[PDB]
């Protein structure tokens, strides 16, 4: 039976995690995404001068093409990208999938150009989700999980410090006590779930959905519940120059729990400070709008608290604070 | 930061 850890390690700020996947001997270093489901990586199809400053996947060394075959993706940041696709070889954490659909870009917005970070996403999401046209492909996981001696994989994600993908089992000693299950709702292809209640330092509320996305740097969630927790901050203040609400970095920021069947989740209050705002004297918030679009986001924010079990079977996810 |  197979299993695997795969080290993740942040960048500034812990913006984004990446890590390295070997794709037909190349390895590349990959924003291991759980909100989309969709491989795609630099690729020798781009403009040479859009290959710079990235390790870049050649498809004709050794992938096999789907002639006629398409993908187009855009995000929740404004970014997207499309391309044609190859099956090859891909390998994380020791885990091998063998003929694993590999999505070449053939065009990469301004945003991905300008992150030399990356050289592409592994989407981790359900495969209901795949953007591959005429008929999509399936994940990573999906490809490989019926070989895994579980089907999971689980993250801890950490603040300044490398974290670990693991595939196929549950390393114990990455959180503290037991873990708590929560089911999840695939219907739209994300690990959705339900949280009962919250609360904002001072001040508590009703539930809401979310999902678990590893590829979202921030924890994004309705505008009330942003407007609660920062009406708590002295001196807080939106600033489009750093990207939403911002305040002095010495401030005492509240502490943010959301109550996940019976589990409390809490985010302490340095975590919230996600750094500086790269302009002036002031620390950009971790806890940001969600732009009203009916859900939340439990990005990076929120994972650094927490050690996270993503199960195919339910499916389900289990929680614990991280060790 | 992104938005995936
Ligand atoms: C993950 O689990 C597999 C199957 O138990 C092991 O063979 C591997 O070494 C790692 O512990």
């Amino acid at each position: 039976a197979a299993s695997g850890v795969a080290t993740n390690t942040p960048t500034a700020n812990d913006e984004e995690y990446i890590t390295p996947v070997t794709i037909g001997g190349t390895t590349l270093n990959l924003n291991f995404d759980t909100g989309s489901a969709d491989l795609w990586v630099f690729s020798t199809e781009l403009p040479a001068s859009q290959q710079s400053g990235h390790s870049v996947y050649n498809p004709s060394a050794t992938g096999k093409e789907l002639s006629g075959y398409t993908w187009s993706i855009s995000y929740g940041d404004g970014s997207s990208a499309s391309g044609n696709v190859f099956t090859d070889s891909v390998t994380v954490g020791g885990v091998t999938a063998h003929g694993q659909a590999v999505q070449a870009a053939q065009q990469i917005s301004a945003q991905f150009q300008q992150d030399t970070n990356n050289d592409g996403l592994l989407g981790l999401a359900f495969s209901s989700i795949n953007t591959v046209q005429p008929q999509s492909q399936t994940t990573f996981f999906d490809t490989v999980k019926s070989s895994l001696a579980q089907p999971l994989f689980a993250v801890a994600l950490k603040h300044q410090q490398p974290g670990v993908y693991d595939f196929g089992f549950i390393d114990s000693s990455k959180y503290t006590g037991s873990l708590t299950y929560t089911g999840v709702d695939n219907s739209q292809g994300f690990w959705s779930f339900n949280v009962d209640s919250y609360t904002a330092g001072s001040q508590s509320g009703d539930g809401f959905s979310g999902i678990a996305d590893t590829g979202t740097t921030l924890l994004l969630l309705d505008d009330s519940v942003v407007s609660q927790y920062y009406s708590q901050v002295s001196g807080a203040q939106q600033d489009s120059n750093a990207g939403g609400y911002v305040f002095d970095c010495s401030t005492n920021l509240p502490d943010f729990s959301v109550s996940i069947s019976g589990y409390t989740a809490t985010v302490p209050g340095s975590l919230i400070n996600y750094g500086p705002s790269g302009d002036g004297s002031t620390c950009l918030g971790g806890i940001q709008s969600n732009s009203g679009i009916g859900f939340s986001i439990f990005g990076d924010i929120f994972l650094k608290s927490q050690y996270v079990v993503f199960d195919s079977d339910g499916p389900q996810l289990g929680f614990a604070p991280q060790a | 930061x992104v938005v995936x």
